[PDB]
């Protein structure tokens, strides 16, 4: 429950299929990760709480708790957790999705699958939303999903 | 099939981060389903 960023693993062997945010005693990823799935953490269980196909995001344990968005102006920092590998920081300046309904930050970096639902950091430390839901241009580009809290 | 979760570390900013990738201004709609795609 400790707060952090998280391996989400699946089992003959194991396989890392993403990566989420424990934050205030809610767990975060994306949709696409789990689709809902419950999720085992020790001997407790985490179950899904709040979810939304369109945005690619699910909480479990509790409302979506990450506020934070992009100030469009800043480098960010996508805190990777690839599989297989430690924990790192990659900092960039993002681009930016332009939508018929507003603008959203998004990083022009390409990491293996699992690194779904790796968290996007501001330079205070905070959440600005998730890796893994993009566009192909033949270079991969994350949006950066936030949700609402 | 079970899923599980394993912490692999605190969320905080480096600042000794490798630094990399464009800052690509796309055009893109967002679908029911959740896929982005390119609009031109």
């Amino acid at each position: 429950t400790t707060d952090g960023v998280y391996r989400v693993m699946t089992r003959l062997g194991s396989t890392q299929v993403g990566v989420g945010v424990m934050q205030e005693g809610v767990f975060h990823t994306m949709w696409h990760v789990t689709k809902g799935a419950a999720l085992r953490s020790g001997e407790g269980r985490l179950d899904p709480y709040w979810g939304d196909v369109k945005q690619d995001l699910v909480s479990y344990c509790g409302p979506w708790k990450l506020d934070a968005a992009w100030d469009g102006l800043s480098e960010v920092q996508l805190l990777a957790v690839p599989p297989g590998e430690r924990a790192k920081n990659i900092q960039t300046l993002p681009g930016i999705f332009k939508t018929k309904d507003g603008d959203i930050g998004a990083v022009a970096l390409d990491y293996p699958a699992g690194t779904s639902g790796s968290p996007i950091l501001d330079k205070s430390g905070r959440v600005i939303g998730l890796y893994g839901n993009g566009v192909v241009i033949g270079s991969y580009v994350s949006a950066i999903t936030q949700g609402k809290r | 099939v079970d899923m599980y979760i394993e912490r692999a570390g605190d969320i905080t900013w480096e600042k000794d981060a490798e630094v990399t990738g464009n800052s690509p201004r796309l055009d893109v709609a967002l679908d029911e389903s959740g896929d982005f795609s390119l609009v031109e």
